[PDB]
Protein backbone atom coordinates (compact mmCIF):
# COMPACT_ATOMS: atom_id res chain seq x y z
CA UNK A 1 0.00 0.00 0.00
CA UNK A 2 1.12 3.83 -0.26
CA UNK A 3 -0.28 6.97 0.28
CA UNK A 4 -0.50 10.57 -0.58
CA UNK A 5 -1.49 13.49 1.29
CA UNK A 6 -0.85 17.59 0.02
CA UNK A 7 0.48 19.66 2.81
CA UNK A 8 -0.46 23.26 3.00
CA UNK A 9 1.32 26.64 4.79
CA UNK A 10 -0.91 27.52 7.72
CA UNK A 11 -0.15 31.16 6.82
CA UNK A 12 1.77 33.34 4.33
CA UNK A 13 4.80 32.68 6.91
CA UNK A 14 4.80 28.97 6.17
CA UNK A 15 4.68 29.03 10.12
CA UNK A 16 4.01 25.45 9.79
CA UNK A 17 2.14 22.98 7.37
CA UNK A 18 -1.29 21.33 8.20
CA UNK A 19 -2.49 18.22 6.09
CA UNK A 20 -5.81 16.84 5.67
CA UNK A 21 -5.98 13.44 7.98
CA UNK A 22 -9.65 11.04 8.09
CA UNK A 23 -10.28 9.58 11.40
CA UNK A 24 -13.32 7.66 12.33
CA UNK A 25 -16.24 6.02 10.32
CA UNK A 26 -17.69 7.90 9.14
CA UNK A 27 -14.81 10.17 8.12
CA UNK A 28 -14.10 13.02 10.41
CA UNK A 29 -11.43 15.23 8.29
CA UNK A 30 -8.90 16.88 10.60
CA UNK A 31 -5.89 19.04 9.61
CA UNK A 32 -3.07 18.06 11.40
CA UNK A 33 0.62 19.39 11.75
CA UNK A 34 2.75 16.48 11.18
CA UNK A 35 5.58 16.58 13.03
CA UNK A 36 8.42 14.31 12.70
CA UNK A 37 9.67 16.02 15.75
CA UNK A 38 6.96 14.23 17.78
CA UNK A 39 5.54 10.77 18.16
CA UNK A 40 1.71 11.43 19.42
CA UNK A 41 -0.93 11.74 17.19
CA UNK A 42 -3.44 14.39 18.61
CA UNK A 43 -6.35 15.77 18.16
CA UNK A 44 -8.61 18.70 19.35
CA UNK A 45 -12.17 16.73 20.11
CA UNK A 46 -15.55 16.84 21.70
CA UNK A 47 -13.29 16.50 24.98
CA UNK A 48 -11.46 19.59 24.64
CA UNK A 49 -12.05 22.47 27.19
CA UNK A 50 -14.63 24.40 25.48
CA UNK A 51 -12.61 27.58 26.66
CA UNK A 52 -9.67 26.28 24.43
CA UNK A 53 -11.07 25.73 21.39
CA UNK A 54 -11.45 28.86 19.00
CA UNK A 55 -12.31 27.41 15.18
CA UNK A 56 -10.65 24.40 15.26
CA UNK A 57 -12.52 21.23 13.81
CA UNK A 58 -12.76 19.10 16.71
CA UNK A 59 -12.91 14.86 16.37
CA UNK A 60 -15.85 13.37 18.06
CA UNK A 61 -15.65 9.34 18.90
CA UNK A 62 -19.02 9.38 19.86
CA UNK A 63 -19.63 9.85 16.17
CA UNK A 64 -17.57 6.93 14.94
CA UNK A 65 -18.76 3.76 14.65
CA UNK A 66 -15.20 2.23 15.21
CA UNK A 67 -14.08 4.38 17.87
CA UNK A 68 -13.58 2.68 20.88
CA UNK A 69 -11.54 3.89 24.84
CA UNK A 70 -8.14 3.41 25.18
CA UNK A 71 -9.67 2.40 28.69
CA UNK A 72 -7.43 4.12 31.08
CA UNK A 73 -4.85 5.46 28.90
CA UNK A 74 -3.74 9.04 29.44
CA UNK A 75 -1.20 11.43 27.67
CA UNK A 76 0.41 14.61 28.26
CA UNK A 77 3.24 16.38 26.40
CA UNK A 78 5.43 19.56 26.29
CA UNK A 79 6.98 21.12 23.15
CA UNK A 80 10.19 22.95 22.71
CA UNK A 81 8.04 26.26 22.39
CA UNK A 82 6.82 26.09 25.62
CA UNK A 83 2.98 24.77 24.46
CA UNK A 84 1.75 21.34 25.50
CA UNK A 85 -1.54 19.14 25.98
CA UNK A 86 -3.20 15.85 27.47
CA UNK A 87 -6.34 14.20 27.47
CA UNK A 88 -7.46 10.89 27.10
CA UNK A 89 -7.08 8.30 24.27
CA UNK A 90 -9.02 6.42 21.43
CA UNK A 91 -8.46 3.80 19.12
CA UNK A 92 -9.62 4.54 15.92
CA UNK A 93 -9.31 4.35 11.71
CA UNK A 94 -7.35 6.72 10.48
CA UNK A 95 -6.50 7.64 6.92
CA UNK A 96 -4.10 9.59 5.41
CA UNK A 97 -3.96 10.26 1.48
CA UNK A 98 -6.06 6.49 0.73
CA UNK A 99 -3.50 4.75 3.52
CA UNK A 100 -5.57 3.68 6.03
CA UNK A 101 -4.65 1.83 9.60
CA UNK A 102 -6.92 0.73 11.86
CA UNK A 103 -6.61 0.61 15.49
CA UNK A 104 -4.41 3.54 15.64
CA UNK A 105 -3.87 5.35 19.04
CA UNK A 106 -5.77 9.00 18.78
CA UNK A 107 -4.90 11.23 21.32
CA UNK A 108 -8.23 13.23 22.49
CA UNK A 109 -7.06 16.74 24.08
CA UNK A 110 -8.40 17.60 27.35
CA UNK A 111 -6.65 20.50 27.53
CA UNK A 112 -4.24 22.48 24.96
CA UNK A 113 -1.93 25.16 25.93
CA UNK A 114 -2.85 28.88 24.76
CA UNK A 115 -0.81 28.44 21.57
CA UNK A 116 -2.98 26.09 20.23
CA UNK A 117 -6.31 27.38 20.88
CA UNK A 118 -4.79 30.86 19.63
CA UNK A 119 -4.28 29.27 16.47
CA UNK A 120 -7.73 27.76 14.54
CA UNK A 121 -6.08 26.51 11.52
CA UNK A 122 -4.50 23.17 13.02
CA UNK A 123 -6.62 20.57 14.46
CA UNK A 124 -4.13 18.72 16.09
CA UNK A 125 -0.94 17.04 15.73
CA UNK A 126 0.28 13.68 13.32
CA UNK A 127 3.85 12.57 15.46
CA UNK A 128 6.02 10.59 12.51
CA UNK A 129 9.05 10.69 15.21
CA UNK A 130 9.73 6.95 16.76
CA UNK A 131 7.90 5.80 18.84
CA UNK A 132 10.35 5.51 22.07
CA UNK A 133 9.15 9.24 22.21
CA UNK A 134 5.19 8.41 22.33
CA UNK A 135 3.52 9.90 25.65
CA UNK A 136 0.52 7.34 26.21
CA UNK A 137 0.74 5.92 29.56
CA UNK A 138 0.59 3.34 30.97
CA UNK A 139 1.04 1.36 27.24
CA UNK A 140 2.92 3.70 25.17
CA UNK A 141 1.53 3.64 21.46
CA UNK A 142 3.01 3.35 17.94
CA UNK A 143 3.23 6.19 15.81
CA UNK A 144 0.91 6.05 12.51
CA UNK A 145 3.87 5.55 10.61
CA UNK A 146 4.74 2.32 12.56
CA UNK A 147 1.60 0.96 12.50
CA UNK A 148 1.35 1.27 8.29
CA UNK A 149 4.83 0.51 7.68
CA UNK A 150 4.16 -3.68 7.46
CA UNK A 151 1.71 -2.66 4.97
CA UNK A 152 3.46 -0.03 2.97
CA UNK A 153 5.24 -0.72 -0.43
CA UNK A 154 8.77 -0.16 0.98
CA UNK A 155 9.22 1.43 5.07
CA UNK A 156 9.09 4.83 4.14
CA UNK A 157 7.47 8.49 4.39
CA UNK A 158 8.58 11.54 2.17
CA UNK A 159 8.37 14.92 2.64
CA UNK A 160 8.41 17.41 0.41
CA UNK A 161 7.16 21.45 2.03
CA UNK A 162 6.50 24.15 -0.39
CA UNK A 163 8.25 27.69 -0.19
CA UNK A 164 4.65 29.99 0.21
CA UNK A 165 3.04 26.85 -1.53
CA UNK A 166 1.65 23.66 -1.44
CA UNK A 167 3.83 20.35 -0.95
CA UNK A 168 3.48 16.49 -0.37
CA UNK A 169 3.49 13.67 2.72
CA UNK A 170 4.54 10.20 0.79
CA UNK A 171 3.97 6.98 2.22
CA UNK A 172 5.63 3.79 1.02
CA UNK A 173 7.01 4.70 -2.19
CA UNK A 174 9.36 7.34 -3.13
CA UNK A 175 8.42 10.20 -6.22
CA UNK A 176 11.36 10.05 -8.13
CA UNK A 177 9.91 13.39 -10.69
CA UNK A 178 9.79 15.08 -6.94
CA UNK A 179 13.52 15.68 -7.24
CA UNK A 180 16.64 16.50 -9.17
CA UNK A 181 19.92 14.96 -9.03
CA UNK A 182 20.24 11.78 -6.52
CA UNK A 183 19.18 11.26 -2.64
CA UNK A 184 22.51 11.38 -0.94
CA UNK A 185 21.16 8.56 1.90
CA UNK A 186 22.95 9.33 5.98
CA UNK A 187 22.97 7.89 9.04
CA UNK A 188 20.20 8.29 11.52
CA UNK A 189 20.63 7.85 15.84
CA UNK A 190 17.62 6.73 17.66
CA UNK A 191 18.75 7.10 20.53
CA UNK A 192 16.72 10.22 21.44
CA UNK A 193 13.27 9.10 19.49
CA UNK A 194 14.18 11.66 16.63
CA UNK A 195 15.41 11.75 13.49
CA UNK A 196 19.07 12.51 14.36
CA UNK A 197 21.45 12.80 11.99
CA UNK A 198 25.08 15.00 11.22
CA UNK A 199 25.08 17.49 8.38
CA UNK A 200 28.92 17.70 7.53
CA UNK A 201 28.95 21.60 6.62
CA UNK A 202 27.95 24.94 5.91
CA UNK A 203 28.36 27.77 3.49
CA UNK A 204 26.99 31.49 3.30
CA UNK A 205 25.64 32.83 0.23
CA UNK A 206 28.61 32.38 -2.21
CA UNK A 207 31.33 31.33 0.45
CA UNK A 208 33.56 28.59 1.06
CA UNK A 209 32.07 25.78 2.50
CA UNK A 210 32.72 24.93 6.03
CA UNK A 211 33.35 21.08 6.72
CA UNK A 212 32.45 20.63 10.04
CA UNK A 213 30.02 18.44 12.02
CA UNK A 214 26.66 19.59 13.14
CA UNK A 215 24.58 17.05 14.65
CA UNK A 216 20.92 17.75 14.30
CA UNK A 217 17.13 16.75 14.36
CA UNK A 218 15.26 16.30 11.10
CA UNK A 219 12.13 18.34 12.12
CA UNK A 220 8.85 19.10 9.86
CA UNK A 221 6.84 20.55 13.12
CA UNK A 222 9.62 23.30 13.50
CA UNK A 223 9.12 26.22 11.83
CA UNK A 224 12.83 27.55 11.66
CA UNK A 225 16.94 26.20 11.18
CA UNK A 226 17.97 26.49 14.33
CA UNK A 227 22.02 25.91 14.66
CA UNK A 228 25.19 26.56 16.86
CA UNK A 229 25.70 30.04 17.99
CA UNK A 230 28.78 30.37 15.54
CA UNK A 231 27.15 29.35 12.32
CA UNK A 232 24.49 31.69 12.77
CA UNK A 233 26.33 34.23 13.60
CA UNK A 234 28.65 33.56 10.62
CA UNK A 235 24.81 34.20 8.09
CA UNK A 236 23.63 37.10 9.69
CA UNK A 237 27.12 38.74 9.28
CA UNK A 238 26.80 39.05 5.92
CA UNK A 239 23.33 40.67 6.16
CA UNK A 240 23.76 44.54 6.69
CA UNK A 241 22.26 45.64 10.14
CA UNK A 242 21.16 42.49 11.26
CA UNK A 243 21.47 41.95 14.82
CA UNK A 244 20.53 39.26 17.82
CA UNK A 245 17.49 41.07 19.79
CA UNK A 246 16.45 39.76 23.53
CA UNK A 247 13.74 41.42 23.25
CA UNK A 248 12.40 39.89 19.96
CA UNK A 249 14.45 36.61 20.83
CA UNK A 250 16.13 36.08 17.97
CA UNK A 251 18.24 37.58 15.19
CA UNK A 252 16.29 40.49 13.01
CA UNK A 253 17.39 42.16 10.03
CA UNK A 254 16.21 45.10 8.02
CA UNK A 255 12.90 44.25 6.24
CA UNK A 256 14.57 46.44 2.79
CA UNK A 257 17.33 43.15 3.02
CA UNK A 258 18.12 40.81 0.34
CA UNK A 259 19.09 37.46 2.09
CA UNK A 260 22.06 35.21 1.35
CA UNK A 261 21.42 31.92 0.87
CA UNK A 262 22.55 29.06 3.02
CA UNK A 263 23.65 25.94 1.97
CA UNK A 264 23.98 22.87 4.51
CA UNK A 265 25.93 19.29 3.91
CA UNK A 266 24.38 16.16 3.42
CA UNK A 267 27.25 13.65 3.27
CA UNK A 268 29.52 14.69 0.00
CA UNK A 269 26.41 16.46 -0.97
CA UNK A 270 25.24 19.97 -0.54
CA UNK A 271 21.34 21.39 0.01
CA UNK A 272 20.80 25.10 -1.47
CA UNK A 273 18.66 27.51 1.05
CA UNK A 274 17.35 29.99 -1.02
CA UNK A 275 17.74 33.75 0.80
CA UNK A 276 14.09 34.24 0.30
CA UNK A 277 13.46 31.25 2.46
CA UNK A 278 14.94 32.71 5.18
CA UNK A 279 12.95 35.91 5.80
CA UNK A 280 9.68 35.18 8.02
CA UNK A 281 8.67 39.01 7.71
CA UNK A 282 8.02 42.05 10.56
CA UNK A 283 8.52 41.25 13.94
CA UNK A 284 4.97 43.10 14.57
CA UNK A 285 2.52 44.28 11.92
CA UNK A 286 4.14 47.39 10.03
CA UNK A 287 7.44 47.30 11.43
CA UNK A 288 10.38 47.27 9.51
CA UNK A 289 12.58 44.55 11.35
CA UNK A 290 12.36 41.20 10.25
CA UNK A 291 12.79 37.99 11.81
CA UNK A 292 15.37 35.26 10.78
CA UNK A 293 14.60 31.82 9.45
CA UNK A 294 17.97 30.77 10.83
CA UNK A 295 18.42 31.38 14.81
CA UNK A 296 20.72 29.96 17.36
CA UNK A 297 19.85 26.39 19.10
CA UNK A 298 21.82 27.55 22.01
CA UNK A 299 18.65 28.18 23.99
CA UNK A 300 17.46 24.87 23.02
CA UNK A 301 19.82 21.75 23.63
CA UNK A 302 19.99 20.48 20.02
CA UNK A 303 20.22 21.97 16.25
CA UNK A 304 17.06 21.35 14.68
CA UNK A 305 16.78 21.23 10.53
CA UNK A 306 12.67 22.47 10.56
CA UNK A 307 11.02 23.51 7.48
CA UNK A 308 13.20 26.52 6.51
CA UNK A 309 15.71 24.11 5.73
CA UNK A 310 13.50 20.53 5.24
CA UNK A 311 11.72 22.85 2.52
CA UNK A 312 14.45 23.51 0.34
CA UNK A 313 14.71 19.59 -0.25
CA UNK A 314 13.17 16.45 -1.09
CA UNK A 315 13.21 14.23 2.12
CA UNK A 316 13.23 10.53 2.79
CA UNK A 317 12.38 9.35 6.25
CA UNK A 318 13.63 5.93 5.80
CA UNK A 319 12.08 3.28 8.60
CA UNK A 320 13.54 0.41 7.39
CA UNK A 321 15.13 -1.69 10.32
CA UNK A 322 18.24 0.57 9.86
CA UNK A 323 16.43 3.65 9.51
CA UNK A 324 18.37 6.73 7.52
CA UNK A 325 17.52 9.59 5.83
CA UNK A 326 17.76 11.12 2.00
CA UNK A 327 17.75 14.83 1.37
CA UNK A 328 17.68 15.37 -2.39
CA UNK A 329 17.83 18.88 -3.96
CA UNK A 330 14.46 20.14 -5.79
CA UNK B 1 8.28 29.88 15.02
CA UNK B 2 6.95 26.86 16.67
CA UNK B 3 9.04 24.14 18.05
CA UNK B 4 7.09 20.78 18.33
CA UNK B 5 8.96 17.05 21.73
CA UNK B 6 11.53 18.85 23.66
Amino acid sequence: STGSATTTPIDSLDDAYITPVQIGTPAQTLNLDFDTGSSDLWVFSSETTASEVDGQTIYTPSKSTTAKLLSGATWSISYGDGSSSSGDVYTDTVSVGGLTVTGQAVESAKKVSSSFTEDSTIDGLLGLAFSTLNTVSPTQQKTFFDNAKASLDSPVFTADLGYHAPGTYNFGFIDTTAYTGSITYTAVSTKQGFWEWTSTGYAVGSGTFKSTSIDGIADTGTTLLYLPATVVSAYWAQVSGAKSSSSVGGYVFPCSATLPSFTFGVGSARIVIPGDYIDFGPISTGSSSCFGGIQSSAGIGINIFGDVALKAAFVVFNGATTPTLGFASK
Amino acid sequence: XVVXAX
